[PDB]
C-alpha cells in the first residue's frame, strides 16, 4: 500500500502559568514512532515504536536539538500572532503545525505538505508544487512571504521531497512488521430492541489496520447517511482500530438493511445481513 | 526523522 | 474563537469477558481548545492507575486523545468516564456499556 510520514506540533500559550506547553509526535501512517513533551522530566524526543529503539545516540541528540528548535520556533510565533492579531496578553493560544510526506506503493514521493493553524482555525498551508502557500487571511500573507523567500523554501522542498521520503523508507524496512502490515477488520453485528416496536442493529469493525475504513448502511440498496451513527474510529490500544456504525430498525425489517465494509485489508467489500 | 529548519511565521 | 466539544466514546480494548483482564479506553476526539480533564470510573470512584496518549490532532485541528487503564470486568462492576471541557457547561459522563 501507499505510506506516509507525518509530525504533528501543538504549542499553547499559558499567560502567569510559566513557558508554553509543547508537544511533539511523530507517525508513520497511524503508527506513533516518537514524542517530545515540554512538561515531561527528560527534556529529549523519546522512542514511542521498538522499531525506532535501535537509532544511535547521533540520531537521539539531533532530533532532541531539532524539536527543540520547533519548540523555541512556536514560542516566539505566539508572541508575533498575538501581535498580528491584536490580542491580550492575558488570553490562552493555541499554533497547531503539521508537515510530512505521502509515497505511492512503488515508495517513490506522492506528496509533500506543510500546514500551520492560530486557534484551531487555518492559518497558511503549502501547495502541492511545494513553492506557493495558501494564506488564510493579510497576517498569513506577512507569513507567506518570509517563508517564500528562495533559501527557505529550498530547505522545505529538499526536505518533503527527499529526506522525508528516505527517512520514511528507512523506518518502513526497519520496522516491516508492524509497518508493512495490514490487519483485515473482524466484523459482527448486533441487535437491541429499544421498544417493542423498534431496534438498533449496530454494525462493528474490530482490530484492523490501518485506521482508513468505509462502514456504510444502505436500506434496500440505498445509502441510509442521514439515518446512521457512526463514531468516530478510535484506537484499541494495541496497535489497531475500531468503529461501528448504527441504525434504528423498526422491527421486522432486518432483512431489509445490509451493512457494507470497505478497507484495503479485505480483498473485497464485505456485505453483512440477517440471512 | 525532524525538518531541521523552521523558521518564524 | 474556536471551541469545539469532544466526542467520548468508552469502550474495551477486547471484547469483554468476565475474569480475563482487558483494557478500559476513554478516547476523546474533536476537540478545541487541547485543555481537558478525563477521569475513569470504576462504580464511580476515580481511577488513580491511569495512562494517556501523547496529544495529538486530525486534519482538521481537532485534539484527539486516549485515556486507558488495565481492567478486569466482572458482572456487577460498573465503569464510565468523565469528562470535563470548556464547551460543556458540567462534567458529562459516559457509562460503559459492554453490550454493544
Amino acid at each position: 500500500g501507499s505510506h506516509s510520514m507525518r509530525y504533528f506540533f501543538t504549542s499553547v500559550s499559558r499567560p502567569g502559568r510559566g513557558e508554553p506547553r509543547f508537544i511533539a509526535v511523530g507517525y508513520v501512517d497511524d503508527t506513533q514512532f516518537v514524542r517530545f513533551d515540554s512538561d515531561a522530566a527528560s527534556q529529549r524526543m523519546e522512542p514511542r515504536a521498538p522499531w525506532i529503539e535501535q537509532e544511535g545516540p547521533e540520531y537521539w541528540d539531533g532530533e532532541t536539538r531539532k524539536v527543540k528548535a520547533h519548540s523555541q520556533t512556536h514560542r516566539v510565533d505566539l508572541g508575533t500572532l498575538r501581535g498580528y492579531y491584536n490580542q491580550s496578553e492575558a488570553g490562552s493560544h493555541t499554533v497547531q503545525r503539521m508537515y510530512g510526506c505521502d509515497v505511492g506503493s512503488d515508495w517513490r514521493f506522492l506528496r509533500g505538505y506543510h500546514q500551520y493553524a492560530y486557534d484551531g482555525k487555518d492559518y497558511i498551508a503549502l501547495k502541492e508544487d511545494l513553492r506557493s502557500w495558501t494564506a488564510a487571511d493579510m497576517a498569513a500573507q506577512t507569513t507567506k512571504h518570509k517563508w517564500e523567500a528562495p533559501h527557505v523554501a529550498e530547505q522545505l522542498r529538499a526536505y518533503l521531497e527527499g529526506t522525508c521520503v528516505e527517512w520514511l523508507r528507512r523506518y518502513l524496512e526497519n520496522g516491516k512488521e508492524t509497518l508493512q502490515r495490514t490487519d483485515a477488520p473482524k466484523t459482527h453485528m448486533t441487535h437491541h430492541a429499544v421498544s417493542d416496536h423498534e431496534a438498533t442493529l449496530r454494525c462493528w469493525a474490530l482490530s484492523f489496520y490501518p485506521a482508513e475504513i468505509t462502514l456504510t448502511w444502505q436500506r434496500d440498496g440505498e445509502d441510509q447517511t442521514q439515518d446512521t451513527e457512526l463514531v468516530e474510529t478510535r484506537p484499541a490500544g494495541d496497535g489497531t482500530f475500531q468503529k461501528w456504525a448504527a441504525v434504528v430498525v423498526p422491527s421486522g425489517q432486518e432483512q431489509r438493511y445490509t451493512c457494507h465494509v470497505q478497507h484495503e485489508g479485505l480483498p473485497k467489500p464485505l456485505t453483512l445481513r440477517w440471512e | 526523522l525532524l525538518f531541521g529548519y523552521p523558521v518564524y511565521v | 474563537m474556536i471551541q469545539r466539544t469532544p466526542k467520548i466514546q468508552v469502550y474495551s480494548r477486547h471484547p469483554a469477558e468476565n475474569g480475563k483482564s482487558n483494557f478500559l479506553n476513554c478516547y476523546v476526539s474533536g476537540f478545541h481548545p487541547s485543555d481537558i480533564e478525563v477521569d475513569l470510573l470504576k462504580n464511580g470512584e476515580r481511577i488513580e492507575k491511569v495512562e494517556h496518549s501523547d496529544l495529538s490532532f486530525s486534519k482538521d485541528w481537532s485534539f484527539y486523545l486516549l485515556y486507558y487503564t488495565e481492567f478486569t470486568p466482572t458482572e456487577k462492576d460498573e465503569y464510565a468516564c468523565r469528562v470535563n471541557h470548556v464547551t460543556l457547561s458540567q462534567p458529562k459522563i459516559v457509562k460503559w456499556d459492554r453490550d454493544m
